[PDB]
């Protein structure tokens, strides 16, 4: 149809949102987000567990008194 | 301050106001 | 309270104020 | 203070000559009249 | 035509009106966060800070304020309890004409961009139909969250720009807004350590803005493209819920176990803090460490602030309260004014009773005086019930210690079991129930409140993750089968 | 292309625009947003004020204990009498709260905005084509509003005797100008009330002859009615006529009620007729004047409580 | 600024008016009494 | 600006300056307070200006305690007592009295203190008798009623402590501050009266 | 005295200044506005020719 | 009571208000 | 009046059930 | 009133523990799992 309304913001932010369905052949980096995805997976469990009292460490106190 | 007071003042404000729209709507949509 | 009450029954008739003037049904074949 | 009274003279200096240099520009020839 | 149910799919496909409908949701929070914290200001009583906390006046919004530098007020007061001078832009009423400013701008954008919506920004080169490169705005999202989280944790919490952050000793009792020192290390993690909000933000922001770079700068791969369902807008609404409902339940827990970014001075104290016995093993410890200095047992215990007293009772536990008991605390068991002070149950023997704490759990618990060994010595029978250790015949006396009852000893047994049963509930306090009207009935604390209100909607929005990643997931047969 | 000011001037001189922003406009919209933001701001919340100059104040906020039929912008302080009292003069803003600077910020600001709209209606009847004098018309009402805020307190010495901005204000003032001045034995008032009552007659009269002849651009049916009816025939036959008749009568009748108000703000009352009838010994015979006389007496003995000092009320 | 595409109507039938206004009703029947305290 | 600057000025100049509420300053004189000859003196032209305007109010919180606190003035200027006439005794050892007799002894005045709350007051000297060192000399003066019986809706003393800083014995001219305390309105009996504590300086004439 | 006032209020200084940043705000905004105007003139057309302008 | 009775009367009142709203633009097309 | 806003609560429920069986909507 | 009799029932009559409740309550739950089962199933199973 016809073509748009045309501004100069919109004409500055245009080479942002002019790149749709621009894929990469094959798996690409997919090996590295699984590497990362498990290096968060076990940060996570590191906080939870020093949150939890179930895995106890020398410097932290987990408790109220952590606040002195 | 009583509770009369303002609930009458709230359902002479919506009551009408509900039936007006009711009224607009059915006309527009016509 | 009431005070409040007041304040919004006038800030509603300025709002509907408002819709009228620019909200408006355009007139046709005047 | 005074910085309000600076404001508010500029202001209304501003609009004053905005009215008073409005009418100077030609405006008895804005009638849609034929002349 | 659309059901009741799918009006607000309209916007599906056209991303100008998609902004305009957000920014009305964006406007509606901010003007509803302003109009809240007027009416909090407008109830707030800033007379006494001590046994008439910010917390106990049901106060939702102003302890948030107050947590990251609030402290003033137009009115002339502080949080603290001492008169304002130069309270400056940001205060309460500053805050809260802000936000509702801000609203408004927001109206006036949401309608513009409503208005207007067939703009050349929105269409793809190549085709010329409406399109969005997700993962491109995906990045400059990412980039600038990373970057906005980076300065807050630099330059807010660490004092070096910004005011700090609340924080406050162990037990409640000195606590203000100060600068936070990064805390690098094993402790950090800590959650009850001050230090590890500014780490925790400057290391996420630096990796934020890392990852910003990187998802703004690298396409991903067509394997990927397609199993997530990149094209689609919908499997990032599913996405984006699920970190929602995430984040809900983070947040209720930390809330409700409490932690370094909930100071009990705002919120109240925790429903462990009075199973464990907490305040009441600090007293003890305090008032054991003035009698072996050579003290007497009256000068010892009025030594006892009356906040730490305050705080060990079982009214302010978030705990007690009901799911429509609804209102503020003060409408509960009406409003602190005084302490009465220690009171130790002697028998006429000479032996001290202590009376049962009653348990955070029970609705009605009955009255027992037992011995240091913790065998029963005296108890209220249950009502018009024939008894054998009751306090008129054991003839338990009482006398209190500090507070407003230095010195004074009762024996008539009415009395005794009056001030049994409040002793029942931990310390005991005067209270004025006919200012407010109050029923009676314990109410909930804020953090309560805030607990139950997040996970309720961590819940449905679990749901509604499901729900939007099968229908995202499901679109070919979801197309109108 | 064009200059800037080219631009500009026409954006401004454009009957494109949902509002006519004339070069009477650029004035009119500033002033007249101004004054309804103080006048709403003063309204929802403002002090007492200090309206007798004798340090007792009266509270006329929603904030403190009014509604709205009482509530009002009270007038300046009569200590500050004519003296302009802008925000800049005053020491501290509650100083300019207290002595009652909003109303004169309101009536200042109103009144140019009054002015500015008169003439932005002449300018945009320029700008169409059409006769100019609808602005003429609209005098009156600018006339009235102008010896009601302005030249009363002119010919009074003070801004303390203006109309109050509010309903019980409005009360509070008629019932003061009457006592001081016998406004209803005036007659500019009684053309005033002549020609308001005119009004309604003829725009009720005029609306249903022209509603009735509307059959399924008056027709001559409605003329011969009328003519029948009050014996009349010929009196207003030609639609021009009849039209200019309707608009010249309460405009006239306003315009001579704001004269006759702004003739008694310099001290120049109206009739008075008391102890006129006489007995043949000389004894005094009480008239409806005489009661009128009495009720004005009521109303001047309580008029103001504790501002007078003198026996006579020269001010 | 133009017609735009994405343009339908809401519709809600009577069977739909008849549950809706018995939802609310009951609702607000087994409510009232908790609210009422 | 002294005695001989303000006489200079006609009316129309000082009208509107706020000149006609300051009070004389005294350029010239001696501070060594041990040049005025003892004796006793007619003083004219005795002029008060205050500075500052605290209040005693109760600390809203409940932990606090009462304190004297700033104020907003509301009533424009009209807060300066002159042309007050009395009499000056000054001894030779060092003891002096001070006595007020006659003049615009009084001035009607509202002060708003934080938080909305305006009071108004009296302030006034009037039946001042001092006696004491030339440096805290202290007496007390009587404060009449804020409003006449006359008002309708719709006795008190005050201390005060006077003390000379500078004198100029040839042509007397004397200068110094002074402090004073004294009851807020208490008409209608609404309210307890309160206690308005007033620093300033104070000029006089005794030739 | 207690604080301190602009006191101008009754000493009718000309255009109501007292201050020469007043006057000098005064010249510089109308000499801003006439230059605008001035630049602007020549989209306004030239009266040049004796008998010009509206009339009757 | 201040606090229920407007809650009741507002959850009665509104939702109805746009339900009906809803059915007679619903009904106004046959 | 609590009994009375019961009442009302009660009586508008059966009103809609009523309204439901007798005045449905045709096939 | 229905709750009072519901809790003196159990009090006076072990109901919790008896074969036919407990028969009971595995009717119901599995009235409703069947349900909810039949019915996601043939809303799913729907053609064009
Ligand atoms: C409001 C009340 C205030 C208190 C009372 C004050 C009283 C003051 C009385 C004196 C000024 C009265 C001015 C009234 C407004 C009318 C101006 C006007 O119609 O003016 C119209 C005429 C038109 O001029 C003509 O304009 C023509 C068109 O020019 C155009 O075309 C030309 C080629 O043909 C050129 O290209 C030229 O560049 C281009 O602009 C020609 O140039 C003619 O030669 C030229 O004569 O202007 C001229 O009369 C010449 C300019 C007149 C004086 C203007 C003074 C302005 C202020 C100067 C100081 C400013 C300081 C600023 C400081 C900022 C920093 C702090
Ligand atoms: C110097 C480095 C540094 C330091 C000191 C910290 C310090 C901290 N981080 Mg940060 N962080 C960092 C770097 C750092 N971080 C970096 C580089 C990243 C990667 C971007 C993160 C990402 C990150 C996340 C995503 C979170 C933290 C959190 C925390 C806090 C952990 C303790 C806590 O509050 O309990 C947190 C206790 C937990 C148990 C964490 C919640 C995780 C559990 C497993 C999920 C909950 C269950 C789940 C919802 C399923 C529902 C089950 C339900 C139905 C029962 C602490 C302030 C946590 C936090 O602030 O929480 C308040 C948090 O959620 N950090
Ligand atoms: C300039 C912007 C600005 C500023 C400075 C403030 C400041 C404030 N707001 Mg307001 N607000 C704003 C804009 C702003 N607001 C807007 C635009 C809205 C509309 C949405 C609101 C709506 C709003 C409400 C509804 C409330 C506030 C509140 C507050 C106060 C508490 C601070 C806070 O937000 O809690 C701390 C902030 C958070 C806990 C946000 C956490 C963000 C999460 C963790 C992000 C996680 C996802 C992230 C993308 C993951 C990426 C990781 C990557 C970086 C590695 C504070 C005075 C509260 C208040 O007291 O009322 C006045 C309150 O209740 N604000
Ligand atoms: C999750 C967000 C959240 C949280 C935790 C709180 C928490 C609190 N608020 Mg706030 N509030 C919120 C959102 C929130 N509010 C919003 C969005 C609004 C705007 C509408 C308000 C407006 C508001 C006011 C005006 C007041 C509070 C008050 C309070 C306190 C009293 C507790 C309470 O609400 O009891 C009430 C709790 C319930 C009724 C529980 C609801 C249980 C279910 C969900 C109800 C379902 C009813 C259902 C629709 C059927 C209706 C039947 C019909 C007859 C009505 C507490 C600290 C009060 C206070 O003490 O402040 C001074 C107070 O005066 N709040
Ligand atoms: C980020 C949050 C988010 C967003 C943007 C959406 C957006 C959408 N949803 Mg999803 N949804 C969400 C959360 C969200 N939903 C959650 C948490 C749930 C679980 C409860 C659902 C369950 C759900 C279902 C089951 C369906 C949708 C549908 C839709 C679409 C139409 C909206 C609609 O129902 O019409 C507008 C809705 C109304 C006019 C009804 C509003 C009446 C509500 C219930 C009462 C009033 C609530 C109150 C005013 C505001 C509460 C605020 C609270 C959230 C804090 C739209 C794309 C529909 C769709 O497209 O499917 C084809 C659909 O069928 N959603
Ligand atoms: C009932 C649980 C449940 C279900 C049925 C789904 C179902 C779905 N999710 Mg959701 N999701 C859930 C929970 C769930 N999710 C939770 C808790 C999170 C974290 C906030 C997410 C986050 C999430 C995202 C971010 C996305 C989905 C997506 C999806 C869809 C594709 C499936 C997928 O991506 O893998 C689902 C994968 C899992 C549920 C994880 C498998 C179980 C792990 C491996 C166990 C690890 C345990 C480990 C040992 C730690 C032990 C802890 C112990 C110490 C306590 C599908 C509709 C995607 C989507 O919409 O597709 C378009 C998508 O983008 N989900
Ligand atoms: C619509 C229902 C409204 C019910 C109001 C009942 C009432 O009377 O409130 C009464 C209360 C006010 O209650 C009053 O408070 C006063 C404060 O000075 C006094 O204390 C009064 O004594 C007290 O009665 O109104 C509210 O607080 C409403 C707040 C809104 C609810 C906030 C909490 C929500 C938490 C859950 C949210 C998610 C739920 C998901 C469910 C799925
Ligand atoms: C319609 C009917 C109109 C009838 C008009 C009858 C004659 C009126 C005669 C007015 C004489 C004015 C002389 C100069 C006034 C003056 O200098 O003001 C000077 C005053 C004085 O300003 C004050 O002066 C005080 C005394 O010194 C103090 O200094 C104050 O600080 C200062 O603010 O300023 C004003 O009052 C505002 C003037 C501008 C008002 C807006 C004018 C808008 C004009 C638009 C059309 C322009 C063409
Ligand atoms: C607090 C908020 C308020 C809460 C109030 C709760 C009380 C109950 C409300 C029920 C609302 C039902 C709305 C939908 C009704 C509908 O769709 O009818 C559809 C049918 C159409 O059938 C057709 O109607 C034809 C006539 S016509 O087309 O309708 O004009 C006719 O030919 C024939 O009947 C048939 O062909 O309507 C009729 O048959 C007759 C018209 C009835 C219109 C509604 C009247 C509602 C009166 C409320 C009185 C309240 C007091 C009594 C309460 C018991
Ligand atoms: C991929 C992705 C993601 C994520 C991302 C991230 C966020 C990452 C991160 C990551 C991380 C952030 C990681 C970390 C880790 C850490 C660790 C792993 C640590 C460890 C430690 C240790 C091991 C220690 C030890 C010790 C101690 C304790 C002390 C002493 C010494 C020693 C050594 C013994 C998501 C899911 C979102 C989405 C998708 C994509
Ligand atoms: C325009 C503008 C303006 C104004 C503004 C304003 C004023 C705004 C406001 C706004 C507002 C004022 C808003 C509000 C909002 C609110 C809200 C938004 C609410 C909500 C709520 C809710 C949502 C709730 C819900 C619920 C309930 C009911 C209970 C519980 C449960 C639930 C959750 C369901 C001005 C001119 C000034 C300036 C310029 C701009
Ligand atoms: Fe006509
Ligand atoms: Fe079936």
């Amino acid at each position: 149809q016809e073509p748009g309304l045309v501004t100069p913001l919109g004409t500055l932010l245009r080479p942002l949102n002019s790149e749709a369905g621009k894929v990469l052949p094959g798996w690409g980096t997919t090996v590295l987000m699984a590497v990362f995805i498990l290096l968060f997976a076990a940060f996570l469990l590191i906080i939870l567990e020093i949150y939890n009292s179930s895995l106890i460490l020398d410097d932290v106190s987990m408790s109220w008194e952590t606040l002195a | 301050v009583n509770i009369y007071g303002l609930t009458a003042t709230a359902l002479f404000i919506i009551i009408p106001t509900s039936f007006l729209l009711i009224l607009y709507v059915k006309t527009a949509s016509t | 309270m009431e005070a409040l009450v007041y304040t919004f029954l006038l800030v509603g008739t300025l709002g509907i104020i408002f819709f009228s003037i620019f909200f408006r049904d355009p007139p046709r074949m005047i | 203070m005074l910085t309000l009274k600076i404001f508010v003279y500029t202001v209304v200096t501003f609009f004053v000559c905005l009215f008073i240099f409005g009418f100077l520009s030609n405006d008895p020839a804005r009638n849609p009249g034929k002349n | 035509g659309l059901p009741w149910y799918r009006v607000h799919t309209v916007v599906i496909n056209d991303p100008g009106r998609l902004i305009s409908v957000h920014l009305m949701h964006t406007a509606l929070v901010s003007g509803w966060a302003g109009s809240m914290a007027l009416f909090e200001i407008s109830v707030f009583d800033p007379s006494d800070p001590v046994l008439n906390p910010m917390w106990r006046q049901g106060m939702f919004v102003l302890p948030f304020m107050t947590r990251l530098g609030i402290t003033q007020s137009w009115g002339g007061w502080t949080i603290s309890g001492e008169t304002a001078t130069n309270p400056g832009i940001w205060s309460y009423e500053g805050v809260a004409a802000a936000h509702i400013i801000l609203s408004g701008a927001l109206f006036l954008a949401s309608v513009w961009h409503w208005t207007y919506w067939d703009l050349e920004l929105f269409r793809d080169p190549r085709t010329g139909k409406t399109a969005l490169d997700l993962p491109k705005i995906f990045g400059i999202h990412l980039f600038l969250s990373g970057l906005l989280c980076f300065g807050f944790g630099a330059f807010h919490v660490t004092g070096v720009f910004g005011p700090g952050i609340w924080v406050s000793d162990p037990y409640g009792l000195t606590g203000r807004v100060q600068p936070v020192a990064p805390s690098w290390g094993a402790d950090g993690f800590d959650p009850y350590n001050p230090g590890g909000i500014a780490s925790h933000h400057i290391a996420a922001g630096i990796l934020g803005v890392l990852a910003g770079l990187f998802h703004l700068c690298v396409r991903p791969s067509i394997r990927l493209y397609f199993g997530l369902s990149m094209g689609s807008i919908e499997t990032v609404l599913s996405s984006s819920i699920a970190a929602v409902f995430w984040a809900a339940f983070v947040v209720a827990g930390t809330m409700w176990y409490g932690s370094a970014a909930t100071p009990i001075e705002l919120f109240g104290p925790t429903r462990y803090q009075w199973d464990q016995g907490f305040f009441q093993q600090e007293i003890q410890k305090r008032v054991q460490a003035s009698l072996a200095e050579g003290a007497s047992l009256s000068d010892a215990w009025s030594r006892i602030p009356e906040k730490l007293a305050f705080y060990d009772y079982i009214g302010n536990n978030p705990a007690k309260g009901g799911l429509f008991r609804t209102g503020a605390m003060n409408s509960g068991d009406g409003i602190a004014v005084g302490w009465l002070g220690h009171a130790s149950f002697k028998d006429q023997e000479g032996r001290e009773l202590f009376v049962r704490r009653m348990p955070t759990f029970f609705e009605t618990f009955p009255v027992l005086l037992l011995d240091k060994d913790g065998i029963v010595r005296a108890d209220v029978p249950f009502r018009k019930a024939e008894s054998k250790y009751s306090i008129e015949q054991v003839g338990v006396s009482v006398t209190f210690y500090g507070g407003e009852l230095d010195g004074l000893t009762f024996t008539d047994p009415a009395t005794v079991k009056k001030y049994a049963r409040k002793a029942q509930l931990g310390e005991i306090f005067e209270f004025d129930r006919s200012t407010l009207q109050s029923d009676g009935v314990f109410r909930s604390s804020p953090r309560g409140w805030f607990t139950f209100g997040h996970v309720c909607f961590a819940l449905l929005f679990f749901f509604g993750h499901i729900w939007h990643g099968a229908r995202t997931i499901f679109r070919d047969v979801f197309a109108g089968i | 292309n064009s200059s800037l000011w080219a631009r500009f001037c026409e954006w401004i001189t454009s009957t494109e625009n949902r509002l006519y922003i004339g070069w009477f406009g650029v004035i009119m919209i500033p002033c007249l947003l101004t004054a309804t933001s103080v006048f709403i701001i003063a309204f929802i919340a403002a002090p007492p004020v200090d309206i007798d100059g004798i340090r007792e104040p009266v509270s006329g906020s929603l904030l403190y204990g009014n509604n709205i039929i009482t509530g009002a912008v009270i007038p300046t302080s009569n200590a500050i009498g004519l003296h302009f009292y802008p925000i800049w003069e005053a020491a501290s803003l509650d100083e300019w709260l207290y002595n009652g600077g909003p109303y004169q910020l309101i009536v200042c600001h109103f009144l140019l905005g009054v002015y500015c709209y008169m003439g932005r209606e002449w300018e945009l009847s320029f700008r169409l084509g059409m006769r100019p004098w609808i602005a003429v018309a609209y005098s009156a009402p600018v006339a009235a509003a102008s010896a009601v805020f302005l030249v009363y307190p002119i010919g009074q010495g003070s801004f303390s005797d203006g109309m109050p901005l509010g309903i019980s204000g409005t009360f509070n003032f008629m019932i003061v100008f009457q006592a001081e001045h016998n406004i209803l034995m005036h007659p500019f008032h009684m053309l005033g009330v002549a020609g308001v009552f005119g009004g309604s007659l003829f725009s009720a009269m005029h609306g249903s002859l022209v509603t009735s002849s509307l059959i399924r651009y008056n027709i001559v049916a409605a003329h011969g009615y009328f003519g029948r009816l009050i014996f009349q025939y010929a009196s207003f036959n030609n639609s021009r006529s009849l039209h200019f008749f309707l608009a010249a009568w309460p405009v006239i009748g306003i315009w001579f009620t704001a004269l006759g108000l702004s003739t008694m703000a310099f001290n120049l009352n109206g009739f008075n007729f008391n102890q006129s009838v006489v007995d043949s010994q000389g004894r005094v015979l009480n008239t409806w004047a005489d009661i009128i006389n009495r009720a004005n007496l009521g109303m001047e003995v309580m008029h103001e409580r504790n501002a007078h000092n003198f026996p006579l009320d020269l001010a | 600024a133009r017609p735009n595409p994405n343009k339908q109507v809401v519709e809600l039938n009577r069977t739909s008016l008849y549950w809706g206004l018995l939802l609310i009703f009951v609702l607000a029947v087994l409510f009232s009494s908790y609210i009422f305290n | 600006l002294t005695f001989d600057e303000i006489q200079g000025l006609t009316y129309l100049q000082v009208k509107g300056s706020g000149i006609a509420n300051t009070c004389p300053v005294l350029e010239s004189g001696t501070t060594n307070l041990k040049e005025l000859k003892a004796g006793s003196y007619k003083l004219e032209n005795f002029c008060i200006e205050p500075t500052s305007f605290t209040v005693k109010e109760e600390s809203q919180f409940k932990g606090g305690e009462t304190e004297f606190v700033k104020t907003k003035l509301m009533t424009r200027l009209t807060y300066t007592l002159d042309a007050m006439s009395g009499s000056f005794k000054v001894g030779s050892d060092g003891s002096a009295e001070l006595k007020e007799d006659d003049g615009i002894d009084y001035a009607a005045t509202t002060v708003q203190l934080p938080g909305g709350e305006r009071v108004a007051f009296l302030f006034t000297i009037k039946q001042f008798d001092g006696k004491g060192t030339l440096d805290g000399i202290k007496g007390d003066f009587l404060v009449p009623s804020y409003r006449g019986s006359s008002f309708l809706d719709p006795a008190l003393k005050g201390s005060a402590v006077f003390s000379v800083a500078k004198v100029d014995p040839v042509t007397g001219e004397i200068a110094g501050v002074f402090e004073s305390i004294q009851p807020s309105d208490t008409d209608l009996g609404a309210k307890p009266p309160k206690d308005i504590k007033v620093t300033g300086l104070w000029y006089a004439q005794l030739k | 005295l207690v604080d301190e006032r602009m006191n101008g209020d009754g000493t009718g200084r000309p255009f109501g200044v007292n201050d020469p940043v007043l006057g000098w705000v005064l010249l510089g905004v109308f000499g801003t506005m006439w230059a605008i105007w001035f630049i602007g003139q020549k989209d306004l057309g030239d009266f040049e020719d004796a008998d010009d302008g509206l009339k009757l």
